[PDB]
């Protein structure tokens, strides 16, 4: 409904496709050595570049750049380790690039404790069967950075009153998509749920790899601190 | 303190 909302939805649909991921750094995924370390150097140079294009991202989301200064940057680093996730999430499920049969066994030896790859490849098979269209992670990307509840966040509300126009827009799309099943929004936004889980366990799997000295690039050091 | 945070927010 309302054509507001295509002024504001496509307009976060310029965003979400304006960078893809450097040729430069997907091509080496195939080209170079299985090694344990080239893995997790990979994987460094990825997580880098991601970092760069949703701060760009979300430097365009509708009243972003209004908010306190303090509190965006506790957005970002609170949210960096789950968009990460969507993004990597409609990678492996539309298959895309991303090389993705190749791209998981360097995430299957990077140094990952077991009990984090079991839940984390369960997440990426069942958000694959739910058949999201690209808009739906678009959204959910940008609702997951909007969060009001984070961490160090001082004027909760002012995220709600943005956040807020996002979660109407989205059911107003499961309306149309799919109207034979009401639940789907609900489907979706359990999704952000399973998210913060991982936010917990990734906390973890961080302080895991400096222990076995993996040096991480300045930036990806300053947004997980 | 947020150094290169701030720094990409501007650019
Ligand atoms: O636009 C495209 O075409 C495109 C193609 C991709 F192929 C692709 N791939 C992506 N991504 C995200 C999350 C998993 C995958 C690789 C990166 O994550 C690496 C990471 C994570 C990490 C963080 C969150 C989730 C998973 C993560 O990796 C983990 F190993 F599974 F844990 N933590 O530390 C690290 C590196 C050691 C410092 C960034 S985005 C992306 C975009």
């Amino acid at each position: 409904l309302t054509p507001d909302q295509q002024t504001l939805l496509h307009f976060i649909m310029d965003s979400y496709n304006k960078q893809r991921m450097p040729q430069e750094i997907t091509n080496k995924i195939l080209k170079e050595e299985f090694s344990a370390e080239e893995n997790f150097l990979i994987l460094t140079e990825m997580a880098t570049n991601h970092v760069q294009v949703l701060v760009e991202f979300t430097k365009k989301l509708p009243g972003f750049q209004t908010l306190d200064h303090e509190d965006q940057i506790a957005l970002l680093k609170g949210s960096a380790v789950e968009a990460m996730f969507l993004r990597s999430a409609e990678i492996f499920n539309k298959k895309l690039s991303g090389h993705s049969d190749l791209l998981e066994e360097r995430i299957r030896n990077s140094g990952i404790s077991d009990e984090y790859i079991t839940p984390m490849f369960s997440f990426y098979k069942s958000i694959g069967e739910l058949k999201m269209t690209q808009e739906e992670y678009a959204l959910l990307t940008a609702i997951v950075i909007l969060s009001p509840d984070r961490q160090y966040i001082k004027d909760r509300e002012a995220v709600e009153k943005l956040q807020e126009p996002l979660l109407d827009v989205l059911q107003k799309l499961c309306k149309i998509h799919q109207p034979e099943n009401p639940q789907h929004f609900a489907c979706l936004l359990g999704r952000l749920t399973e998210l913060r889980t991982f936010n917990h366990h990734h906390a973890e799997m961080l302080m895991s790899w400096r222990v076995n000295d993996h040096k991480f690039t300045p930036l990806l050091c300053e947004i997980w601190d | 303190e947020n150094a290169l945070l701030r720094y990409l927010l501007d650019k």
